[PDB]
């Protein structure tokens, strides 16, 4: 009764794929959804409601990317946001939290790309945080897109709090490996270049801060550069910042160029 | 509105200290869609002056940004054209030729209405958007005859033309005079859409409860279907009280906006235990920590409460709560 109807609404979302409207054929699959929420199945409900999720998502990249609109105003976002909180909470349910985690980073590379990079820091946190006991190197990689998105969203010190949070979870597990050593080789460029953008009192100067400012006032040239610049903005010399610039420009990846760039901005 | 509380010999230094505060807020807070450069003084809010007029500068208009906004972000977020500007711009009170546009939009859209289910929506959706630049009453006549006769044909079971049909007909019932006739139909459909599941229907209801709510002196019998607005409201903030970043995003900022909006300018339809509750539940809202509550929300119920501050009507105790 209920599984032959969950069929028929999948091939009518399967016509309305092949018709291409996709407003309503996620109204379909959580018609599927809500089928199989009627009897009790599990992972099949929450596959039809990130198919949902899939077919919302769709829509705002047909209606802000493709066709960058002026009368978007975000309808299926909050339907897309809605759904993935159902499957979500059924994930945590049912009790496996790398799906759940999955679906989180999903969402937030859905908001990076839609231009709001807060909420995608966000649920970037919060996947990262359902992935810690289990998988650290995917917490870490997703506090590091975090930390993107806070640094694209001009949250400075938020960016401070993440990168001193990879910096201690892969020293907890980096003892580096391999991938841990970038993690560790990319907080600890950027942390300083963070360091000196905002300069913090010594209250709010925590002691891990404490040591990586003693360890500086990773490749030979790199660390060679980044001891020079901090000298030099401890002594306000703007040609040899200048000169910096010029010759750090291909060592970094562009989010350490905004940030130094930022730190030679705001020093002049 | 602009406030009470200012253009006094003591306000006017509270609008400067609070300019140089808002002012570097926008430069950390906010989302520069309006800006490209790089430059401090770049606060710029698009609010012309009202036949159009010259536009508004920053520092004058304090805190006339609704709360449904984030901090400087520049999109259509259904509440562009408020219905004072509806009233007051065009005056109906109860250089391109856009009107013959819009007329021809209208018999189009008339025309379809009276195809499939995707269009319609579409068109419903259409008709929402384009309904910032009608310029006449017969329109606004036109557009709410269409959309009953709309509900009146197309079945129930349909909630996407329902999330963008209920905003459409709650704004063509606001600028039109909230008459009986047009006041029960229009409150069944919001107490009948406010339970449905789909979330966006909810945030188009509310919405289209903003702009029912909005300037009309309303009916003392449509008032007293204002309270399931009210018990929404309280069950939808003891339920996001401790946790925000688990339910959403919009729906708790567009619904703190209109709460704070029915605080603010119907005082006395519902009880001060619910005003004591929305300021209780936006300080346990305030106390959270830097994951839970985001910086979008926080700001909006933060400016939502010292936009309430400065009005006069909250009593001393829930000002000292504050």
């Amino acid at each position: 009764n209920v599984a032959e109807a969950g069929e028929q609404f999948g091939q009518l979302g399967r016509e309305l794929r092949a018709q291409e409207c996709l407003p309503y054929a996620a109204w379909c699959q959580l018609a599927v959804a809500r089928c199989q929420q009627a009897l009790f199945h599990g992972p099949g409900e929450a596959l039809a409601l990130t198919e949902a999720a899939r077919l919302f998502l769709r829509q705002e990249r047909d209606a802000r990317q493709r066709l960058v609109c002026p009368a978007a105003y975000g309808e299926p976002l909050q339907a897309a946001a809605s759904a993935l909180g159902a499957a979500v909470r059924l994930h945590l349910e049912l009790g496996q939290p790398a799906a759940a985690a999955a679906l989180c980073l999903e969402l937030a590379a859905a908001l990076r790309d839609l231009g709001q990079p807060a909420a995608a820091a966000g649920h970037f946190q919060r996947a990262a945080q359902l992935q810690l006991p289990q998988l650290p190197l995917a917490a870490l990689q997703a506090l590091g897109e975090a930390a993107s998105c806070q640094l694209l969203a001009r949250d400075y010190t938020g960016a401070l709090a993440v990168f001193t949070r990879m910096q201690r979870l892969a020293r907890e597990h980096g003892s580096a490996l391999g991938a841990f050593s970038d993690v560790l080789v990319r907080c600890e460029v950027s942390r300083v270049l963070l360091l000196l953008l905002l300069q913090p009192p010594p209250a709010k100067l925590l002691p891990e801060h404490a040591q990586t400012l003693e360890k500086y006032s990773l490749p030979e040239e790199l660390f060679l550069l980044l001891q020079s610049l901090v000298m030099a903005t401890h002594e306000k010399d703007t040609e040899a910042i200048k000169s910096l610039q010029v010759e750090m420009w291909p060592l970094l990846t562009a989010e350490q160029n905004h940030l130094l760039h930022l730190v030679l901005q705001e020093t002049i | 509105k602009p406030l009470k509380a200012l253009d006094t010999r003591f306000g006017r230094k509270l609008s400067i200290i609070r300019g140089i505060v808002e002012q570097e807020i926008q430069a950390m807070v906010s989302k520069r869609e309006n800006i490209a450069t790089h430059h401090l003084y770049q606060a710029w809010d698009p609010v012309p002056s009202l036949t159009t007029g010259a536009l508004i500068s920053h520092e004058k208009l304090l805190l006339q940004i609704n709360p449904e906004r984030e901090l400087g972000s520049m999109s259509y977020k259904l509440g562009q054209v408020s219905i004072h500007s509806v009233w007051l711009g065009n005056s109906i009170t109860p250089g391109v030729d856009i009107h013959s546009c819009s007329q021809f939009l209208l018999e189009l859209y008339s025309r379809w209405i009276l195809t499939p289910a995707i269009l319609i929506s579409e068109v419903v959706r259409s008709l929402l958007v384009v309904s910032d630049l009608f310029t006449e009453r017969n329109q606004f006549e036109l557009m709410y005859v269409t959309l009953t006769e709309l509900r009146r044909v197309h079945p129930s079971e349909d909630e996407i033309l329902a999330q963008y049909l209920v905003p459409a007909t709650c704004k063509a019932a606001a600028v039109l005079g909230m008459d009986k006739a047009v006041a029960e139909p229009v409150s069944r459909l919001l107490e009948s859409t406010l339970r449905s599941s789909h979330l966006p229907s909810r945030v188009g209801a509310l919405h289209g409860v903003l702009y029912v709510l909005e300037c009309d002196l309303l009916d003392d019998t449509a008032k007293q279907l204002i309270p399931v607005i009210s018990d929404y409201l309280l069950s939808n903030l003891k339920g996001i009280a401790h946790c925000v970043n688990i339910h959403s995003q919009q729906h708790v900022l567009v619904m703190c906006a209109t709460a704070f909006y029915l605080i603010e300018n119907y005082p006395l339809d519902v009880g001060p235990e619910f005003s004591a509750s929305i300021i209780q539940m936006c300080g346990v809202m305030l106390s959270g920590s830097e994951e839970s509550t985001p910086s979008i929300i926080y700001h909006c119920a933060l400016r939502g409460l010292e936009r309430l501050l400065l009005s006069e009507q909250l009593s001393r105790l829930d000002a000292e709560s504050l």
